[PDB]
RNA sequence: CCUCCGCAUAAGCCUGCGUCAGAUAACCAACUGACAAUUAACAGCCCAAUAUCUACAAUCAACCAACAAGUCAUUAUUACCCUCACUGUCAACCCAACACAGGCAUGCUCAUAAGGAAAGGUUAAAAAAAGUAAAAGGAACUCGGCAAAUCUUACCCC
RNA sequence: GCUACCUAAGAACAGCUAAAAGAGCACACCCGUCUAUGUAGCAAAAUAGUGGGAAGAUUUAUAGGUAGAGGCGACAAACCUA
RNA sequence: GCUAAACCUAGCCCCAAACCCACUCCACCUUACUACCAGACAACCUUAGCCAAACCAUUUACCCAAAUAAAGUAUAGGCGAUA
């Protein structure tokens, strides 16, 4: 059996707090803010993604390329290998070719 | 045998130390029994006491609140209303009440009093009691009710919920003065033996002999 | 001294002294039958017979004739619940052959309210006869 | 001559003794020193006495009348140990300026673990003897990486505290009001 | 003792702590609002107010305090009943246990007023600790208790094993420099020729 | 565990239908 | 596990409920079952 | 196969093994010519035991004894309690120098004294 | 014959083959220490 | 009624059928908790240096007799006070996933002074396994005298 | 640490013939020819019997050595932790 | 009706920021966790290969020091794959 006999707690879900009422706001700073400054420094995140989008392999290519010597050793093998992976699958293998 | 079988099974244990205590609300047994007939200074002084401790007290109105006591008491039996029976009885007195009665149900009403409750003594307890005192109030009853009991089944095992008897007994109330919040409630039962015998059940019973191991005697 | 550097003593030196000293010892009763003037102590694992002959000489002085030194095995059996092995201890062991008629012998130690409250209920109390019938014994009618 | 290994045989039996408050750190301090000898071998028959009631109580398979009175002379022993360390500490420094009482030095081992060890009595010298030269202090470069995976290993420990702490504080803030 | 420990109302050690939670045993935390040590401001022996849950509106004398779950154990208050008698024949005589309760839930007392009144944690100009009402403010005393260590501090009497206080106190120290080998030496009278030869060290 | 509870809702709703289809009240 | 489902039970149990008169162990496992009620069907 | 976590002791190993190992227990002397052992009276410790006698200490303290305020030695302090004293009275009536300071108590060397501080030759 | 029995064991040929001695005597038997170590086995060497 | 096994040492494991209590092929317990235990003379744990000496086996070592040519010693000088400490000492035990019909060096016992128990109970069907006995014949079966029985000759290939 | 081979220093080999023996019968000991059983077995190669050798090129206990593009091998493409 | 079933915590993952570790009671390179004696003994070496190339033999991305762009351009290459 995977179903549970009674129910669970009820959510409580503050729809108004800090950022639920603050959310969205400054996104357009640049658009009437004489563009000093660009929607895409707002948002607080790794360095690598920062106005960036891009699948699996960009996406490690550039971690590996921006913070790869900040890396751990395992972490920076299983990337590379991660990566190797990546490149021979979506060059090889697949339909469309 | 507990002590016997901790030492050769090996459970050696230390003696519980601790600053708490075991706080209780009715001391066991009684101080002084009222041995009563075929049919003083001692108690005026305990009810001196009595009115020490505690300013606001009277004698001669403690005979309806006794009787009070003793039928709301049944009541609370019949309805199973435990918590305020607690509250009404002491710990003492709840188990012989409520234990047996445990898997059936009861009946028990009060017809009226033939003669008026009556006090009989007061004794009055000493300091050496976990640094605490406990008061108590004897009083004889003669009235008439009723008793019937249904067993799990709802079949009468004796007593006539119509027919009502004429009884007599010597309650004892207890109350713990050091407390202010304590108040008096039912103890124990003399159940003198010159008494004669209540009315017997409808069943009749047996009782297994002697068994004699393989040898015989 | 146990866990303590000794002076490494070269010849021509000094004496070594002991001041403050570490060691402690357990008179024991035995379980095998020692003659009479025998004694048995359980010790750590690194005193040995002259060093306990001085220590006995010295601290409580008594004349002492013979030791003897054993070494006992904890046992490596236990295991908790998680079946990680519990081994119990070490210690060592000295027989001591005492002086001319001590004739020592291990003395005996052991020869000899809420409470109250309840054993007053325990002996107050009354067995139901059956002849009751499973009936509470407090009702009058 | 041997009673002393027993406390008073009145005692004998009993499963209440009688046992004073422990001895003070200050007290000692402000004691001589030749007392403190003495005190120390007191206490040692005292311990030797307690730890023979100890184990014939664990023999009978009883308890003991008065635990607390052990610990009582253990932790007094304790703290006249103390006491006395730091007088010889105060006078080393004095004189000298050293805290260790005995020789040692920071060195790295071959597992590249840099520790702080000591120095034992030797006879003749370092240089001259054998034994010693085997001990090989000093890491070679292939171990800087396993020191690096070590350093990643605490820092991830580390880090996972410091993230479960703060979850445990959200949480709590959270739930309460406050 | 194992992580994430339950502070039940037994004390640690005692057979039923041992029982309830085993070392095997591994069951959910208890979550507890911060307190420190220096906003405690319940000691034992207070008298208290309660006016919530069982007998709610009611005062009491404080029995005992448990400082990790919060617990106040008040005698007589918040009681609950259960049976100690052997259960194999006897039916196991019953008798009042108390229950344990927060300090949220709990509330302080004045001595004179004896109503229920806030507490701050002030330093007396004299100082340097009081504990202080609200409104009208009336300084709060701790209670006083018998230690645990000690049955006795002022009916206490000196047995053998013990030392006087006179001679607990008296000191006879002598800022000699002097190391105590040496000076137990020369005390014992003993002296020694030999001088301690140099040795390598490494 | 698995989250939500719009399905232990339907299945609060089946237990109390089996329940009064077991002992239903008069 | 980000996405797992929860209503697993009824939508297999309207299967049993229509299954339920079936003989042998059809009538209660699944698979047995699945195999047999289109065929019914 | 064989135990990893049990600890290697003396009874584990062979004849050569059990006789070599030892549990600890500390040297007393040599040994020569035949497993001749020599031991000495100069590598074996000698308990040095005062007399009780006249003796008013005892193992237990009385709770009557007040509680003291904890104040732990160090070095600062005993110079300045003990040797102060003299240092000042040797300068406000005679005089003196950093020579001399043997006088006041002072090991430039250690060694030539029988018991060193460090490397500290005696024990405890 | 029959096989099974190829642990006839002794613990001089053991501390000789897997010892801590030998191991950091040779460079790879430090390596293989510091990976034990690494993974955080109690018996770094036998 | 068996004993081809036993006793001990070495090697190896490490408290693993000793006392007390407990529930839990049969549960004496070999299971759990506590308690105790194996005491060195037996065996390990050794040798101050320099230079120097050391042809001639053992085999009862005698004769004979050899070939594969063999397991043993001191000497002169210097220095050299003290003393017997430490460690193993248990068991129904080791390696084979098991309390396994397997493997395990050595001294003594050579049928035991020691150590053990093939049959849980009943009936005495088939088939099957291990044996005993067999009329007359004695390899006619069979690829082959495989097996069992008994003690038997002669001849070929490699 | 089984196994192939080697090193160091050791040990075992009754009794009867012959009286010299890389000789014969024959225990212990080593090996595994033949038969049956067993085949998730007593056993991841065994059990009962029968068998070859058993003073030597014999067997074997102990510590060490040769490490894979390799070792070792009286070459079976053997053995090198089932 | 049994066997069973259910739970919600322990905790963990990714980021950001921030640099980080050591009883100083005894013991621990000889057989590690062993109180104590004459050795002369020390490291500095291209990564290869699978795989792709539809076999394979030249070759075949794997960081090393600013994100984007120039640019997947100039170039290289059994001028092929690909870099
Ligand atoms: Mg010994
Ligand atoms: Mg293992
Ligand atoms: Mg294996
Ligand atoms: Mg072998
Ligand atoms: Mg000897
Ligand atoms: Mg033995
Ligand atoms: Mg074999
Ligand atoms: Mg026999
Ligand atoms: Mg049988
Ligand atoms: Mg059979
Ligand atoms: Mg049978
Ligand atoms: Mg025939
Ligand atoms: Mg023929
Ligand atoms: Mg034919
Ligand atoms: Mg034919
Ligand atoms: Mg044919
Ligand atoms: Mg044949
Ligand atoms: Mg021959
Ligand atoms: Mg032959
Ligand atoms: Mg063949
Ligand atoms: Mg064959
Ligand atoms: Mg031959
Ligand atoms: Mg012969
Ligand atoms: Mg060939
Ligand atoms: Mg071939
Ligand atoms: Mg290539």
């Amino acid at each position: 059996i995977g179903i549970r006999l009674t129910l669970p707690p009820p959510k409580v879900v503050d729809r108004w707090n800090e950022k639920r009422a603050m959310f969205g706001v400054y996104d357009n700073i640049g658009i009437l803010g004489n563009f000093e400054k660009h929607p895409k420094e707002l948002i607080r995140g790794p360095i690598w993604l920062r106005g960036w989008k891009g699948n699996e392999l960009q996406r490690c290519i550039r971690k590996r390329k921006m913070v790869g010597s900040r890396m751990f050793a395992d972490d920076l093998h299983n990337l590379n290998k991660r990566i190797r992976y990546l490149y021979k699958h979506f060059n090889r293998h697949g339909k469309f070719r | 045998f507990a002590m016997q079988h901790a030492r050769k099974a090996g459970l050696v244990i230390p003696p519980e130390k601790s600053d708490r205590s075991i706080h209780l609300a009715c001391t066991a047994g009684i101080f002084d029994a009222y041995v009563p007939p075929e049919g003083t200074m001692a108690s005026q002084v305990s009810i001196r006491r009595i009115k020490d401790y505690d300013a606001n007290f009277k004698i001669k109105d403690f005979p309806e609140k006794a009787k009070d006591i003793f039928i709301e008491a049944h009541l609370c039996l019949n309805n199973s209303d435990h918590d305020r029976l607690h509250t009404l009885v002491t710990e003492h007195c709840f188990p012989d009440m409520t234990w047996d009665i445990k898997y059936k149900t009861v009946r028990w009403s009060f017809v009226e009093s033939l003669e008026p409750s009556h006090v009989v003594q007061v004794r009055c307890s000493s300091m050496m009691n976990q640094g605490n005192v406990y008061g108590q109030i004897t009083v004889r009853m003669h009235t008439r009710q009723t008793l019937a009991i249904y067993d799990r089944f709802g079949r009468l095992m004796y007593g006539q919920e119509d027919v009502p008897k004429d009884v007599l007994e010597y309650v004892v109330f207890e109350k713990q003065l050091t407390n202010p919040y304590g108040s008096w409630r039912m103890h124990t039962k003399i159940v003198p033996p010159w008494a004669p015998p209540k009315q017997p059940i409808l069943k009749t019973v047996m009782i297994p002999g002697p068994q004699l191991k393989p040898e015989e005697e | 001294a146990r866990n303590v550097v000794y002076p490494l003593y070269r010849l021509g030196g000094p004496q070594l002294r002991v001041f403050r000293t570490n060691f402690f010892i357990q008179l024991v009763r035995p379980g095998v039958a020692q003659p009479e003037d025998t004694v048995q102590f359980r010790i750590p694992m690194e005193m040995t017979r002259v060093d306990l002959r001085n220590y006995l000489e010295g601290i409580y002085n008594v004349p002492v004739a013979a030791v003897r030194t054993r070494v006992q095995h904890g046992s490596n059996k236990r295991r908790d619940h998680r079946n990680v092995r519990i081994k119990k201890p070490d210690y060592k062991v000295a027989y001591v052959q005492l002086a001319h008629g001590q004739t020592f012998t291990f003395p005996d130690l052991f020869p000899e309210d809420l409470y109250s409250m309840l054993e007053e209920e325990r002996q107050q109390r009354q067995s139901s006869d059956p002849r009751r019938g499973g009936v509470p014994s407090w009702f009058g009618l | 001559g041997l009673e002393e290994f027993f406390d008073d045989p009145k005692n004998w039996g009993q499963e209440k003794v009688k046992s004073g408050a422990a001895w003070t750190c200050q007290q000692l301090r402000n004691k001589s020193n030749e007392d403190l000898h003495k005190l120390w071998y007191v206490l040692l028959k005292e311990r030797n006495m307690l730890l023979t009631l100890e184990q014939e109580a664990k023999r009978q398979r009883l308890p003991m009348p008065s635990p607390e009175r052990l610990d009582k002379v253990v932790d007094s022993m304790d703290a006249l140990d103390k006491v006395v360390q730091e007088r010889e500490d105060a006078l080393r420094l004095l004189q000298t300026g050293q805290e260790r009482a005995r020789p040692g030095a920071w060195r790295r081992d071959i597992f590249g673990r840099i520790i702080w060890h000591k120095f034992k009595q030797w006879v003749i010298p370092w240089h001259l003897n054998k034994r010693y030269n085997r001990k090989r202090f000093f890491a070679l470069p292939y171990v800087d990486h396993f020191l690096r995976l070590e350093r990643e290993k605490r820092a991830r420990i580390k880090a996972r505290k410091e993230n479960l702490e703060r979850k445990k504080a959200k949480i709590l803030l959270k739930k309460f009001p406050h | 003792l194992p992580p994430h420990y339950r502070y039940g109302m037994s004390p640690p050690g005692s057979v039923a702590d041992k029982r309830k939670n085993p070392p095997w045993i591994r069951r959910r935390p208890v979550v507890v609002e911060p307190i420190s040590d220096e906003d405690w401001y319940l000691f034992c022996g207070d008298t208290v107010e309660i006016l919530e849950g069982k007998d709610a509106g009611k005062q009491g004398k404080v029995v005992q305090v448990i400082r990790q779950r919060n617990w106040v154990v008040v005698g007589g208050l918040n009681t609950h009943y259960r049976y100690i008698g052997k259960t194999m024949d006897y039916r196991g005589t019953m008798i009042p246990s108390e229950a344990p309760l927060l300090h949220r839930q709990v509330k302080l007392v004045d001595p004179m007023d004896r109503k229920p009144t806030e507490i701050e944690w002030r330093f007396t100009e004299a100082g340097e600790r009081v504990r202080v009402s609200t409104r009208s403010g009336r300084i709060i005393p701790k209670p006083e208790f018998p230690r645990a260590d000690g049955i006795v501090p002022e009916t206490w009497i000196d047995g053998p094993k013990d030392t006087s206080v006179e001679d607990a106190l008296e000191r006879t120290y002598v800022p000699c420099l002097k190391t105590l080998q040496e000076e137990v030496m020369e005390a014992m009278g003993i002296k020694e020729t030999r001088k301690y030869k140099k040795v390598y060290w490494y | 565990v698995k989250k939500g509870f719009r399905a232990a809702f339907r299945f609060q709703k089946e237990l109390e239908r089996q329940r009064l289809l077991r002992c239903p009240p008069p | 596990l980000r996405n797992r489902v929860t209503d697993r039970y009824f939508r297999i149990q309207e299967v049993l409920k229509h299954a339920r008169h079936f003989r042998g162990r059809k009538n209660r496992c699944y698979r047995l079952a699945v195999r047999t009620v289109i065929r019914a069907f | 196969g064989a135990d990893r976590m049990s600890k290697w002791t003396s009874k584990r190993g062979p004849r050569s093994f059990r006789g070599r190992k030892g549990r600890g227990a500390k040297g007393i002397g040599f040994l020569t010519s035949g497993w001749r052992f020599v031991q000495i009276k100069e590598m074996v410790p000698e308990f040095v035991v005062p007399d009780l006698t006249g003796f008013k200490l005892k193992p237990y303290v009385s709770y009557l004894a007040p509680e003291s305020e904890e104040t732990p030695l160090t070095a600062a302090q005993l110079f300045s309690e003990a040797v102060a004293p003299a240092i000042e009275k040797d300068f406000k009536d005679g005089t003196f120098d950093p020579d001399n300071l043997e006088k006041y108590g002072f090991e430039p060397t250690q060694e030539g004294k029988l018991f060193q501080l460090y490397p500290r030759n005696f024990l405890r | 014959k029959a096989r099974g029995n190829e642990y006839q064991p002794s613990n001089i040929k053991r501390k000789n083959k897997h010892g801590w001695v030998r191991r950091l005597s040779t460079p790879a038997g430090v390596q293989v220490i510091l990976r034990r170590m690494l993974k955080g086995r109690k018996s770094l060497s036998h």
